[PDB]
């Protein structure tokens, strides 16, 4: 149940 | 001139954002709420326990690389 890394650029 | 911020929710999930030091943080707030599927006004976003306003910037708040924003229900 390990989330993947999530990076959003603004 | 960009830093990465970790937005941590009540369920301990994280969404990270790369932002400019000078950018108003409304856009981060709106993006995070969108990804949670909830209205922006149903959430409050805190840095070191203090509320982040829509017109606050990372520079104004003293934020640094990999700093944490916490999200709570309004």
């Amino acid at each position: 149940g390990e989330a993947e890394e999530r990076i959003i650029s603004l | 001139e960009y830093i990465k911020l970790k937005v941590i929710g009540q369920d301990s999930s994280e969404i990270h954002f790369k932002v400019k030091m000078t950018t108003h943080l409304k856009k981060l707030k709106e993006s995070y709420a969108q990804r949670q599927g909830v209205p922006m006004n149903s959430l409050r976003f805190l840095f070191e326990g203090q509320r982040i306003a829509d017109n606050h910037t990372p520079k104004e708040l003293g934020m640094e690389e990999e700093d944490v924003i916490e999200v709570y229900q309004e």
